[PDB]
C-alpha cells in the first residue's frame, strides 16, 4: 500500500506518534518519504548486509526478524513480515521502540541527514488533522 | 506470496539479459540505477496491445520519493523499458504539483504506447498531484 501524506499523517497521529519522544507528527511523515516514499510493501537490501522493512525501512539486523539475517537480534520482538502490512500498526509499535533506543530519530540516518532541522511541519502543512 | 520484487526477477537469467541490454546505449547511468539498489515493491502484471509485461519499481536508499525507476520487463523476455523519475528537493509547491517540476530520462528506447503504459504506472501514486 502506498500512502496519501494526508491519510498517512492521520494514521500515525491515530496511532498516538504526534509528539512521541517529542518529535512532531511532520517528522515521521518526512522519514517516511525519503525512506520509502510511502509505501508499506517496500523491501531493501541495505549497505550492511541485511534488510529494511515498510514505510520506515526497519531493519532486519537489529529489529523485527526475518529468518534470513546472521546475528537478528530482533530487538521489537516481531517478524519483519508484519512491516509489510496495510495497517501500519506494527511499523508504528516498532519505530516507537528505535525512537526511544536512546538516539531519538537519529537512527534513522535519513531522517537526520535530509529531515532534522527543516521545516517538517510542512509534511501535513494542509491536512487540517 | 508476493510477486517477485525486482532483485528477485533479476535473479533469473531472461530478465537479467534484458536489464543489461536496457542500458545498451545510455550514458552517465546512475548507480543507484544501474546496480538495481534500493526499496522495491512487489511486481504487477499488465497486458500492452495483447502483450504481457511486469512491471517492476525501485528508488534510490534514503531518497525514495524523490528518485524512483519504474521498469517494465516484456513477459517473453524479449526486451525491458525504464522510466527514472526525478524529483527536486523543494518540500513546497514539488509536494503538490510533482509533475510540474519533475525530470525523466527512459531507457531502452520505449515506444510511446510503452511510455505511456509507464507515465500512466507513476501517476498511479496517491501523491501524484
Amino acid at each position: 500500500k502506498v500512502f496519501g501524506r494526508c491519510e498517512l499523517a492521520a494514521a500515525m497521529k491515530r496511532h498516538g506518534l504526534d509528539n512521541y519522544r517529542g518529535y512532531s507528527l511532520g517528522n515521521w511523515v518526512c522519514a517516511a518519504k525519503f525512506e520509502s516514499n510511502f509505501n508499506t510493501q517496500a523491501t531493501n537490501r541495505n549497505t550492511d548486509g541485511s534488510t529494511d522493512y515498510g514505510i520506515l525501512q526497519i531493519n532486519s539486523r537489529w529489529w523485527c526478524n526475518d529468518g534470513r539475517t546472521p546475528g537478528s537480534r530482533n530487538l521489537c520482538n516481531i517478524p519483519c513480515s508484519a512491516l509489510l502490512s496495510s495497517d501500519i500498526t506494527a511499523s508504528v509499535n516498532c519505530a516507537k521502540k528505535i525512537v526511544s533506543d536512546g538516539n531519538g530519530m537519529n537512527a534513522w540516518v535519513a531522517w537526520r541527514n535530509r529531515c532534522k532541522g527543516t521545516d517538517v511541519q510542512a509534511w501535513i502543512r494542509g491536512c487540517r488533522l | 506470496e508476493e510477486q517477485p520484487r525486482l532483485f528477485e526477477l533479476l535473479g533469473q537469467p531472461g530478465y537479467k539479459a534484458t536489464w543489461h541490454a536496457m542500458f545498451k546505449g545510455e550514458s552517465d547511468v546512475p548507480k543507484w540505477v544501474s546496480d538495481a539498489s534500493g526499496p522495491s515493491s512487489p511486481s504487477t502484471s499488465l497486458s500492452l496491445e495483447g502483450q504481457p509485461y511486469v512491471l517492476a519499481n525501485s528508488c534510490k536508499p534514503h531518497d525514495c520519493g524523490n528518485n524512483r525507476l519504474l521498469v517494465a520487463f516484456r513477459g517473453d523476455k524479449s526486451a525491458a523499458y525504464g522510466l527514472q523519475v526525478s524529483l527536486p528537493d523543494e518540500p513546497a509547491e514539488v509536494m503538490q504539483t510533482p509533475s510540474k517540476y519533475a525530470t525523466y530520462r527512459w531507457y531502452g528506447e520505449p515506444s510511446r504506447q510503452v511510455r505511456e503504459l509507464l507515465m500512466k504506472q507513476l501517476e498511479s501514486d496517491p501523491n501524484w498531484k
